[PDB]
C-alpha cells in the first residue's frame, strides 16, 4: 500500500556507521519536502556490513536500502516516496508477509540458512515505543505466562532445551528449577549484558534493538521463580542500551507490566539498572554478585552456586540477555517448535558475531548443529578477498582456533567443545593465509593477562609466563624447551584455574599447537610464514617495480627514483605496503 | 558421610572443609585456608584429583564415596608447577649468603646476631650446631663466608672470622659451653682417623647418641692440626682446649692404635656398627723427576712434624718449596723462622693458588720468595743436592693445564729442596684393606660417602684430597649423618630422596628422619640476584683491624702472628650486619613446599614485581616483594578486625595488599596491626624485635597468657635460650589474637627492678626493715597468679596481717558462649581500651533497654542478665575465691605491684615488685571465669613468695 | 560543596561503584576528601574504596 513509514536502524552499530546523519537527513528531507510520513528508529537488522540502513514500509512489503549515506538519501526519496520506484541497485533486503509469516530476500543471500528467533523483531519494530512492541506481538507471551502456572512455566523451558547461551551451555530450565527450589522468600533475578568480549555485541544488539523482549523474558522468569526485584547487569559504557532500557522499563510500568499487581495477578516486580564500571572478569556470575554488592569482582569458588546464595545471600538467578530472548519465543510458540531445531544434544539457534577476514560478517541467528562451512562461506560468504580460510576461532578471546579442514564439524556445543575451542561469547574471527597464528595466540594471551583479576596463582602466574614464552617465540630467540614448557604448562594453567576466564586461557596456544605447529617450529629459525611478525621481517624496495612516489619514506615515518629503506633503523611498522603504488615493495625475511 | 582418601577408607564430617580433614591425614599445601573466613581460592595448592578431575580440596566438601588421590604423577606436577610460578615472582633471600659459602652452611646471622647483643656463649651454641672447633677455625679456616658476604657489595666483609675467635676464646676461658647428649642408641661407631674429619665424625654422632671410639696412629689428636698447622698460626694449648671441648662429650680416644699395624679392617668392621675412614692423605706425593733420591730432598710434610713434634731437622741456608697448597705456606714460613732463605715453587698463577690468601700476604710481610709459574726437572748434585734446573711455565687455553715452555734453563744453586706437591694416602695400604681408590684419593658416592665396603665412609683429605679444616668437618658431619641413616636402615630411601624428593614425598613425609635430612642437607633457599647498586642505601661502616705482631720481630719467633680483637670493637664490628637473611626462615611454608616439591627458582623466569619495604610503622614491616596473595591479612582486616588497615590494590599481575594510595601502615588507626605477621605464612609482613641485631633464631614458642587487661589472652612467647624475643597468637586459644599494645608495648617483659617507698629506690634490706618495723596492711594488685595469692593469704592468716587488694567488687556472670550467643549487648564500658571486644562485639545489636548481656567496668554489680565487668587487671577475677576484699583503711601498707590506686592509699606505702610475668608458672582466672595456665619462658631470677 | 551528591544514595556499602562513578562525573577523578566523605558515609573502610577504585581501570585518582 501507500508508504506509511520511514525507518533507520539506531543501534551501537548503526551510530558508529553514521545512522545519526541519516536519520537527521530524513528528517529535513521530510520536513524540506512536506511529507506526513512516520519516521521512527529500529534496531540492527542484522546486515552490519551494509550500515546505515534505511526501511521504506507499506502495509504488504518493507524495502531496505543499504549504504545510505546523507548524499543518497534525497534520490531514495525522491524516487521512492514520491514518485514510487524501488531503486534495485540499491535495494539490499526485501521483506514481505504470506500466510502470516514473514518472507526475505536478500541481495548477497545473507539470510538464506538463517533462523531469527531472538533477533526477529530487530530493525522492524521501534525499540523506544511499546506500543509497536504490543502490536507486533509481544507481550502476549506474558499474558500466556501469567494464565500459567509458574511450574508449568519451568518445566515449559525445560522442555525446550533452551541451554545457556552465556557461554557454557547449561540448561537454563535446571538453573530456574533450582533458584525457585532454593530455601529462602526473597529471591532476585540478573540479566548479565556485561558482554567483555571486544569482538562480540549481540547481548547489546538485544538489548538494544528489542529490549521489551528482554524485559518479558525477565518478567516470566521472575513470575516462574518467585523474585521480587530484578536486575540488569549492563556496563557504564554501554550509554544507549541504558537509555532505552530506562524508556522501556517505564513504558512497561505505565501499562501494568512493572509495579505492584502486574496484571492483576498479585505479583509485583521492579526492574533495578545495575551499571558496572567494566571487567571481563564480572562478567562471570560470582564477580558479578560481588561487583554489585559494592566489592571488588574477583570471583569464589563456585560450588556454592550463585542460585544459592547470590546477592546478599539471597538466592539469585543470573542468565544471559539471549537467553531471557529466547523465553518469549518458546512461551508463544511452544516448546516444540524450539525443539524443532538444532541438533539432539543443542537445540535452539545460536547468535554469532562475524568478524575477522569475512565478508557478510555480522551477527547470524543459525540453528544448532549446523556445519561450520555453511556458515563460513555461504553466510559469510567466504573471505573479503577470495583467499582460503586458514582458520576460525570460536569463543572470543578465551576460545580456540578450529582449522579449515574441520569445517565439516557441525556447530553445536558438544562438537565445538571437543574439536579444541568453546562458544564462550559467541564470535567467529576468521582467520586465513595472511594471519600468523603465533602472533594470534599472542594477542589472545595478552587480553587473558590484562582482564585477569589477579586472585589465584595459575592465572595471575602462569598466564603471564605463557604470555612470556610467546612474546620470546615470536621475536625469534625461542627453542624447542620453550615449546615444551608450553605443551607442560597450558594444560596445567587450564586445570589449575579458579575461574573460567583461566580455564579458557590456555585454549588459544592448546589449538594453535594442536593444529598449526608448523609456524610453531618455523618461527624457532627466525622465520615467520605469514610475514606479520615485526622482528622476524623486514622491509625492502625492488628496483625493478619501483616508481617516483616521493611519499613512500614520507607518509611512512620512518625523487622520482626507487627510495631508500633504512632497514637498520626501520620500525618494521607496515605504513608502506598498503600506501603504495603498484607493487613496489615485497617484505621478504631479515 | 565417608570417603576414600589414596585407597583408604576414612570417615569426615559433611560441613567442614576437605583440606583440614588431609591436612590432618596427608600433606595437603595452601596458604590462603583457614576457619575463620569462607574458603578462599587464590593460591590453588591444595589440588586433590577426584572422578570429575583436578579440584582444591579447600573448597570440597565431603561427598559419599568420593575417591581422592593426593599424590598422583599431575597432582606432584600441577603443586610443583604452581610452587614454580609463586617462587618466580619472589623476592628475597632465605638465607645470607655467607652460609651458602661457608662449607659447612652454619648459621652464620644469627651468631652475629647473638655476638651483638653480647651472649658470646650462645653464640658458640650456634655455632656448634655445623661445625666442631670454632677456635680453630677462627684462627685458620680460610674464610669461605667473607667471600661471598653482601658487605662486600658494600664496604668490606664482615669480620665473621675474628668475631667468632672472640666468642669461642670467651667461651673457652669463661667457661666451655658442652652440648646435651641423648640417651644411648645401642651402638658403637669406629674412627679412623684423629683429625678434624675424625672430630667433627665423632662429636655429630655422640650428639645423636652412638658411643663413638677415635683410633689414631700418632699419640695426639688434630692429626694435622697438630702436626701440620704450625704454632704460630695454631697454638696447641688452644687445640688443647678445643679437643678437649670435642672429647668431653664422651669419645674414647684410641692413640697409637693404628689400622693396618694394630687391627684389621675386616676385624674392625667385625667388631663395629660403622666405620669412618678419615686417615686423611698422610703420604706425600713424589714430583717424578730424575734424581729425586739425592740426599737434602725431604717432604714438606715430613719436615713440618718433625718441626711440630720437637725433633731436629738440618736445614741449610738455601731452601726451595715446591707447591702451592697451604702445606708450602707453612714449611716455607716454618722454615724462614728456623734460619733460611726461602723460595717457593708453584705451577700455577698467584690468584689459582690454593692457599690461604691472607697467609700468602703474611708470608710476603715476614719475607718468603715466590716463584710462580715454574717447575723442577731435575735435581743436580754429586750424592746432596746442589742446584735444581727448572722450566718456566704457561698454561694455555684447553682447565688451562699447566703446560712448561719449551727451554729456560731455570738452574738455581740451593742446598735443600723440599717438596710438598700434594697428598695422598698410600696406594698399598688402600689396596691391602679392600678399599678402593684412584690415585690414592677413596672412590667413594658422592651423596652417601660410602665406599665399596658395607659400613665404611670416608671423608676429609682421604676422599678429597687437598681440603681444609672446614671441609673435612663437613664431610665427617655429612658422614654422621649417613652413619645413623645407615644404622637404621635408611640409607638407599635417603639416597634416593636426596637425588630426588620430588618423586617420594610420602616417604618424605611419613619419616621424621627423611624430612630431617632433606632439610639439613637439601633445602630450597631463594636467591637475590644482588649487585652493587642494591645496597646504596646503607651506612657505610669501617671494618675492625687487628694489629699483628711486627713482621720483623715475626720472622724469628714461634708466637702467635694475630690475636684476639678487643672486647670494645666487638659489639661495633658485629653491627655492620645487614641482616640479608629471611626473617621468616624457619616460618616461611613457600620454602618448606619448595623444599619437598623440588621446586627450582629458575624454572619459570621474567618480570616480577618490584615492591618498596614498609618499615615506617613502629613496630610492623610490610614486605610485599616476598607476598603471594593469599588474602588472608585482608580477610582478617576487612572481616573479624574490620578496621580496613589493608586491602587488595590493582588487579592482575600487578596486584599488591596495601594500606591504600598515599598512605603507609603508620598512619593507620588500628589496634590489630600486630596480628598481620602471624597472619602472614610468607614472611610479607614481619614484627621489628626490639633488638639491635634481630638475626633469625630458632625460636620455641612457649604457652602463657597476656596481662594487659582482664581478659588475659593466650599467647605464645617466642623464646631462644633466655631471649625474650617476641609474642605470637596460638590456634587453640579461645582469643586466638592479641592486640598490638600486649605485642609492642610489652607488659609481660617488664616490672620494677627496685621496691619502692615514697619514690625512693631503696634495697631490700631498707624493705624488709619498713615492712617488720610496721605493722601495715597486705594489699595485692591483680598481676599474680592464684598460687601467689593463695600463699599471701595464707601468710596473712596464719601471721595475723589484714589481707586487701586494689581493687573490690563481684560479678562477672558472663561467659564466653554467652557473649557469643546473645544478640544485644549494652555498652558502658569504652571500646577503645579493652581493644578485645571490637572482636568479640563485631556485629551485635548495641541497644540502651532490652539488653541480654551488657559490659560494665570495675568496680560493678552483677545483674540479672548476664554480665561483664572489665578490670585491669590479668588475675582481677582472683577474689571469685579468695574474697580478698578491699583496702582495710590501715595505718602504712605493703603493696606487691604498681598500680593507679596507690595513689589513693593513706599513708607511706612499700610497693613490693610483683616480678616478671613471664617468668612466673602458674594459673589465673580471666573475665569469662576459665582458668588459663602460665608458663615460665625462662627460670625466675627472683621469687616474689620469698620477699 | 561539591560532596552534596553523596547524600542522593543510599547510606549503604553496595552504593559504592555507583558513587564512585558519580564522582567520576563530578569531578573527573576520585578525590582525597570526597573519597573520605563516601568512606564516612557509607561507613565502609577507606582500604576498601581505593581496592574498588584501582580494580577497574576505568578510575583515575590524578585530577585529570
Ligand atoms: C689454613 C690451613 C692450613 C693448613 N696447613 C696444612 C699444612 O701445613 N699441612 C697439612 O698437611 N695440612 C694442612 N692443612 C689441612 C689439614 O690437614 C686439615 O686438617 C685437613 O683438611 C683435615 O685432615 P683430615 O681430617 O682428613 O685428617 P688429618 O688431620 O690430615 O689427619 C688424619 C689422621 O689419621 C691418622 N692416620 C693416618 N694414617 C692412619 C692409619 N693407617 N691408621 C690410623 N690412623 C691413621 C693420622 O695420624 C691423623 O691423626 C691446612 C688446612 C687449613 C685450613
Ligand atoms: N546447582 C546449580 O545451581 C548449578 C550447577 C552448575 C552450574 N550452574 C550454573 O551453570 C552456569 C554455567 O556454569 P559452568 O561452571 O558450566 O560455567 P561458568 O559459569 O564458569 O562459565 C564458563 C564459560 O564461560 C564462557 N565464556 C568465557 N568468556 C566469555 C565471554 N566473554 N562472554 C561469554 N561467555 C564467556 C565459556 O564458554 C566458558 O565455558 C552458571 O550460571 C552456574 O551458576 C548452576
Ligand atoms: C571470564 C568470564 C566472562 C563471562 N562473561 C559473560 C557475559 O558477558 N555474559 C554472560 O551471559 N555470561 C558470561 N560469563 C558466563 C557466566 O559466568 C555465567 O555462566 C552466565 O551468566 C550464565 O548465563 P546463561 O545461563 O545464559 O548461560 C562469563 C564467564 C567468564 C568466566
Ligand atoms: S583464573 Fe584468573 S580471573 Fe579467574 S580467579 Fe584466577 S586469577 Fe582471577
Ligand atoms: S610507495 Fe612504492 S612506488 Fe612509491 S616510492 Fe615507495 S616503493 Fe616506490
Ligand atoms: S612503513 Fe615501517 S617498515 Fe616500511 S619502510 Fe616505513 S618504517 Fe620501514
Ligand atoms: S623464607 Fe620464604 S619469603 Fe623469605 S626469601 Fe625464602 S621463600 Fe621468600
Ligand atoms: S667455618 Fe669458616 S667459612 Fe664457615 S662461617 Fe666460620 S669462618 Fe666462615
Ligand atoms: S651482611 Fe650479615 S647476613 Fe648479610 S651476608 Fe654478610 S654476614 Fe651474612
Ligand atoms: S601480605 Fe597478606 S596476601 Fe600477602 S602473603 Fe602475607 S597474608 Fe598473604
Ligand atoms: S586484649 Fe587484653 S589480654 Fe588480650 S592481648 Fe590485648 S591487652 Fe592482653
Ligand atoms: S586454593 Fe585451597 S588452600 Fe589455597
Ligand atoms: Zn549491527
Ligand atoms: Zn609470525
Amino acid at each position: 500500500s501507500e508508504i506509511k513509514a520511514i525507518a533507520v536502524g539506531m543501534n551501537s552499530c548503526g551510530i558508529a556507521a553514521g545512522a545519526r546523519e541519516t536519520y537527521e537527513a530524513v528528517k529535513e528531507e521530510l520536513e524540506k519536502r512536506n511529507l506526513d510520513i512516520k519516521l521512527k528508529i529500529v534496531g540492527c537488522v542484522g546486515m552490519c556490513y551494509r550500515e546505515p540502513l534505511l526501511d521504506i514500509i507499506t502495509d504488504n512489503e518493507i524495502i531496505t536500502y543499504g549504504h545510505v549515506t546523507p548524499d543518497r538519501v534525497p534520490r531514495i526519496i525522491e524516487e521512492h516516496v514520491i514518485n514510487g520506484k524501488p531503486i534495485e541497485d540499491w535495494v539490499v533486503k526485501k521483506d514481505w508477509w504470506e500466510n502470516g509469516q514473514r518472507k526475505t530476500w536478500d541481495f548477497d543471500g545473507y539470510f538464506v540458512k538463517q533462523k531469527k528467533i531472538v533477533l526477529e523483531n530487530s530493525g522492524y519494530i521501534d525499540p523506544e515505543n511499546i506500543e509497536e512492541y504490543i502490536a507486533a506481538g509481544g507481550y502476549e507471551a506474558l499474558k500466556k505466562a501469567f494464565k500459567m502456572k509458574p511450574e508449568e512455566i519451568i518445566d515449559f523451558i525445560t522442555k525446550s532445551g533452551l541451554r545457556g547461551r552465556g557461554g557454557a551451555g547449561f540448561p537454563t530450565g535446571l538453573k530456574w528449577k533450582f533458584t525457585r527450589d532454593a530455601p529462602g522468600d526473597e529471591k532476585y533475578i540478573v540479566c548479565n549484558a556485561d558482554e567483555g568480549d571486544p569482538g562480540a555485541f549481540m547481548d547489546r544488539n538485544v538489548l538494544e534493538g528489542d529490549p521489551h523482549r528482554v524485559i518479558e523474558g525477565m518478567i516470566i522468569g521472575a513470575y516462574a521463580i518467585g523474585a521480587t526485584k530484578g536486575f540488569i547487569y549492563v556496563r557504564a559504557e554501554y550509554p544507549l542500551a541504558i537509555k532505552r532500557l530506562r524508556i522501556a522499563l517505564k513504558q512497561a510500568r505505565e501499562k501494568g507490566f512493572l509495579g505492584e499487581n502486574i496484571l492483576g495477578s498479585g505479583f509485583s516486580f521492579e526492574i533495578v539498572i545495575k551499571e558496572g564500571a567494566g571487567a571481563f572478569v564480572c562478567g562471570e556470575e560470582t564477580a558479578l554478585i560481588a561487583s554489585i554488592e559494592g566489592k571488588r569482582g574477583m570471583p569464589r569458588p563456585r560450588p556454592p552456586y550463585p542460585a544459592q546464595k547470590g546477592l546478599w545471600g539471597r538466592p539469585t538467578n543470573i542468565n544471559n540477555v539471549e537467553t531471557w530472548a529466547n523465553v518469549p519465543w518458546i512461551i508463544k510458540h511452544g516448546w516444540e517448535a524450539y525443539a524443532a531445531l538444532g541438533t539432539e544434544k543443542s537445540k535452539g539457534t545460536k547468535v554469532f558475531a562475524l568478524s575477522g577476514k569475512i565478508k557478510h560478517g555480522g551477527n547470524v541467528e543459525v540453528p544448532m548443529g549446523i556445519t561450520l562451512r555453511e556458515i563460513l562461506y555461504e553466510i559469510g560468504g567466504g573471505t573479503k578477498t577470495g583467499k582460503k580460510i586458514k582458520a576460525v576461532q570460536l569463543g572470543g578471546p578465551s576460545g580456540g582456533c578450529i582449522p579449515d579442514y574441520l569445517f565439516n564439524t557441525p556447530v553445536d556445543y558438544e562438537s565445538v567443545t571437543a574439536t579444541g575451542a568453546i562458544m564462550g561469547s559467541g564470535g567467529m574471527v576468521v582467520m586465513d593465509e595472511d594471519t600468523c597464528m603465533v602472533d594470534v595466540a599472542k594477542f589472545f594471551l595478552d587480553f587473558t593477562v590484562k582482564e585477569s583479576c589477579g586472585k589465584c596463582t595459575f592465572c595471575r602466574l602462569g598466564t603471564k609466563r605463557m604470555w612470556e614464552l610467546l612474546d620470546k617465540i615470536t621475536k625469534g630467540e625461542g627453542a624447542l624447551e620453550d615449546i615444551e614448557k608450553l605443551e607442560k604448562l597450558a594444560p596445567l594453567v587450564k586445570t589449575g584455574s579458579l575461574c573460567g576466564l583461566g580455564q579458557t586461557a590456555p585454549n588459544p596456544v592448546l589449538t594453535t599447537l594442536k593444529y598449526f605447529k608448523d609456524e610453531y617450529l618455523a618461527h624457532i629459525e627466525g622465520r615467520c610464514p605469514a610475514k606479520v611478525c615485526k622482528p622476524l621481517i623486514k622491509y625492502v624496495i625492488i628496483t625493478e617495480k619501483c616508481t617516483g612516489c616521493t611519499a613512500c619514506a614520507i607518509m611512512c615515518p620512518v625523487r622520482g627514483k626507487p627510495h631508500l629503506i633504512n632497514q637498520e633503523a626501520c620500525i618494521k611498522c607496515g605504513t608502506c605496503y598498503e600506501v603504495c603504488r603498484f607493487n613496489a615493495i615485497e617484505i621478504t625475511d631479515a | 558421610v565417608k570417603i576414600t582418601v589414596n585407597g583408604k577408607e576414612f570417615e569426615a564430617p559433611k560441613d567442614k572443609s576437605l583440606i583440614e580433614f588431609l591436612r590432618e591425614i596427608t600433606h595437603v599445601p595452601g596458604f590462603c585456608y583457614t576457619e575463620a573466613f569462607d574458603p578462599y581460592g587464590s593460591c590453588r595448592l591444595c589440588l586433590v584429583q577426584t572422578p570429575r578431575g583436578i579440584t582444591t580440596s579447600c573448597t570440597l566438601k565431603p561427598m559419599e564415596g568420593l575417591s581422592i588421590e593426593t599424590l598422583s604423577d599431575e597432582i606432584i606436577e600441577m603443586r610443583k608447577t604452581a610452587l614454580e610460578l609463586i617462587l618466580s615472582d619472589h623476592y628475597g633471600d632465605c638465607i645470607g649468603p655467607c652460609q651458602n659459602g661457608c662449607p659447612a652452611h652454619s648459621d652464620v646471622q644469627g651468631y652475629l646476631a647473638l655476638i651483638a647483643m653480647g651472649r658470646y656463649h650462645e653464640a658458640v651454641k650456634l655455632m656448634k650446631e655445623k661445625y666442631i672447633l670454632p677456635a680453630v677455625l677462627g684462627r685458620v679456616c680460610p674464610a669461605f663466608c667473607e667471600e661471598e658476604c653482601r658487605r662486600n657489595l658494600v664496604e668490606e666483609p664482615l669480620a665473621i672470622r675474628q668475631l667468632k675467635r672472640f666468642a669461642a676464646d670467651y667461651d673457652l676461658e669463661n667457661g666451655p659451653w658442652m652440648p646435651e647428649i641423648p640417651p644411648s642408641t645401642g651402638k658403637r661407631i669406629a674412627v679412623v682417623g684423629g683429625g678434624p674429619a675424625g672430630l667433627a665424625c665423632a662429636y655429630y654422632l655422640r650428639t645423636m647418641g652412638h658411643d663413638v671410639t677415635i683410633f689414631d696412629a700418632m699419640p695426639h689428636l688434630g692429626g694435622m692440626m697438630r702436626y701440620g698447622i704450625p704454632p704460630y698460626r695454631l697454638p696447641k694449648d688452644v687445640l688443647d682446649k678445643d679437643i678437649a671441648t670435642v672429647i668431653n662429650t664422651g669419645i674414647e680416644v684410641k692413640t697409637n692404635t693404628a689400622l693396618g699395624k694394630d687391627i684389621a679392617l675386616e676385624e674392625l668392621r667385625e667388631q663395629y656398627d660403622a666405620v669412618f675412614l678419615g686417615v686423611g692423605a698422610w703420604k706425600s706425593r713424589k714430583m717424578g723427576i730424575e734424581g729425586e733420591d739425592l740426599d737434602g730432598v725431604i717432604h714438606g710434610t715430613e719436615f713440618l712434624r718433625k718441626v711440630n713434634m720437637g725433633e731436629k731437622v738440618e736445614l741449610g741456608k738455601r731452601v726451595i718449596v715446591v707447591g702451592g697448597g697451604n702445606t708450602a705456606m707453612d714449611v716455607a714460613r716454618t722454615a724462614l723462622r728456623l734460619g733460611a732463605d726461602v723460595t717457593v715453587v708453584y705451577r700455577r698463577s698467584k690468584s689459582e693458588m690454593p692457599a690461604n690468601s691472607r697467609e700468602v700476604e703474611e708470608a710476603e710481610e715476614e719475607g718468603v720468595k715466590f716463584m710462580f709459574l715454574t717447575n723442577p726437572v731435575k735435581i743436580i748434585g754429586k750424592e746432596k743436592v746442589e742446584e735444581v734446573e727448572l722450566i718456566k711455565m704457561k698454561l694455555g687455553e684447553p682447565r688451562r693445564r699447566p703446560m712448561p715452555i719449551e727451554g729456560s734453563e731455570f738452574r738455581v744453586k740451593v742446598d735443600n729442596v723440599i717438596l710438598a706437591i700434594g697428598q695422598y694416602c698410600d696406594e698399598e695400604f688402600l689396596r691391602t684393606i679392600g678399599i678402593e681408590a684412584k690415585r690414592g684419593r677413596v672412590l667413594v658416592d658422592e651423596v652417601t660417602l660410602q665406599t665399596n665396603k658395607e659400613g665404611v665412609f670416608a671423608g676429609g683429605d682421604l676422599v678429597l684430597g687437598p681440603s681444609t679444616v672446614i671441609e673435612s668437618i663437613a664431610t665427617g658431619r655429612r658422614a654422621a649423618i649417613m652413619i645413623d641413616l645407615y644404622l637404621k636402615g635408611k640409607l638407599e630411601k635417603a639416597r634416593e630422596v636426596l637425588l630426588d624428593p620430588s618423586k617420594h614425598i610420602e616417604e618424605v613425609i611419613y619419616d621424621e628422619d627423611l624430612y630431617r635430612v632433606l632439610f639439613d642437607l637439601r633445602p630450597y633457599n631463594h636467591w637475590k640476584k644482588v649487585t652493587e647498586k642494591d645496597y646504596e642505601h646503607v651506612e657505610r661502616k669501617p671494618r675492625v683491624k687487628v694489629k699483628l705482631l711486627d713482621p720483623e720481630i715475626r720472622k724469628s719467633n714461634f708466637k702467635e702472628v694475630e690475636p684476639t680483637m678487643d672486647e670494645e670493637t666487638v659489639l661495633t664490628e658485629a653491627q655492620r650486619c645487614m641482616s640479608c637473611g629471611c626473617m621468616e626462615v624457619f616460618r616461611c611454608k613457600l620454602r618448606e613446599y619448595a623444599t619437598l616439591y623440588d621446586a627450582k627458582q629458575d624454572a619459570f623466569v621474567g618480570e616480577q614485581n618490584k615492591f618498596e619495604i614498609d618499615e615506617t610503622h613502629p613496630n610492623v614491616v610490610l614486605d610485599n616483594n616476598k607476598c603471594v596473595l593469599c588474602g588472608q591479612c585482608v580477610n582478617f582486616t576487612h572481616e573479624i578486625a574490620r578496621e580496613g588497615i589493608v586491602d587488595y590494590l590493582f588487579r592482575g599481575f600487578k596486584t599488591y595488599i596495601g594500606p591504600q594510595l598515599g598512605e603507609r601502615l603508620e598512619d593507620q588507626k588500628g589496634v590489630f596491626i600486630g596480628e598481620l605477621t602471624d597472619i602472614c605464612p610468607v614472611g610479607a609482613i614481619t614484627e621489628k624485635l626490639p633488638f639491635v641485631k634481630p638475626g633469625p633464631w630458632k625460636t620455641q614458642p612457649v604457652k602463657t597468657v597476656c596481662n594487659g587487661c582482664s581478659f588475659a589472652c593466650e599467647m605464645n612467647i617466642e623464646v631462644y635460650n633466655d631471649i625474650l624475643v617476641r609474642a605470637s597468637s596460638r590456634k587453640d586459644s579461645w582469643n586466638g589474637y592479641i592486640c598490638d599494645y600486649c605485642r609492642f608495648e610489652r607488659p609481660w617483659a617488664q616490672d620494677i627492678a627496685q621496691p619502692i617507698l615514697k619514690g625512693n629506690a631503696v634495697s631490700w634490706e631498707d624493705a624488709e626493715k619498713f615492712l617488720e618495723e610496721k605493722e601495715c596492711a597486705l594489699i595485692l594488685t591483680p598481676s599474680l597468679t592464684n598460687e601467689e595469692i593463695m600463699f599471701l593469704k595464707e601468710l596473712a592468716e596464719r601471721k595475723g596481717i589484714p589481707i586487701g587488694s586494689t581493687i573490690d567488687g563481684e560479678g562477672s556472670t558472663a561467659t564466653l558462649e554467652d557473649i557469643r550467643n546473645a544478640k544485644r549487648v549494652l555498652l558502658k564500658v569504652n571500646i577503645e581500651k579493652y581493644p578485645l571486644l571490637k572482636l568479640l562485639l563485631k556485629g551485635k545489636e548495641i541497644v540502651e533497654e532490652g539488653y541480654e548481656v551488657a559490659i560494665i567496668e570495675g568496680p560493678a554489680e552483677p545483674m540479672d542478665v548476664p554480665t561483664l565487668i572489665l578490670h585491669d587487671g590479668v588475675n582481677a577475677t582472683g577474689l571469685i575465691k579468695a574474697g580478698v576484699t578491699g583496702i582495710p583503711e590501715a595505718k602504712a601498707y605493703v603493696v606487691i605491684g604498681n598500680s593507679p590506686a596507690i595513689s589513693k592509699l593513706k599513708g607511706e606505702y612499700l610497693i613490693l615488685p610483683s616480678g616478671l610475668w613471664a617468668e612466673k608458672e602458674g594459673t589465673v582466672t580471666n573475665a569469662f571465669g576459665m582458668d588459663l595456665k602460665v608458663k615460665k619462658a625462662r627460670k625466675a631470677h627472683y621469687d616474689v613468695k620469698s620477699l | 560543596i561539591q560532596l552534596e551528591y553523596i547524600y542522593h544514595y543510599e547510606p549503604n556499602p553496595s552504593s559504592l561503584i555507583p558513587l564512585l562513578q558519580k564522582t567520576q562525573e563530578t569531578f573527573g577523578y576520585l578525590p582525597k576528601e570526597a573519597l573520605e566523605e563516601i568512606s564516612r558515609y557509607l561507613k565502609v573502610p577507606l582500604s576498601r574504596v581505593y581496592g574498588v577504585a584501582t580494580f577497574y581501570a576505568q578510575f583515575r585518582f590524578e585530577p585529570l
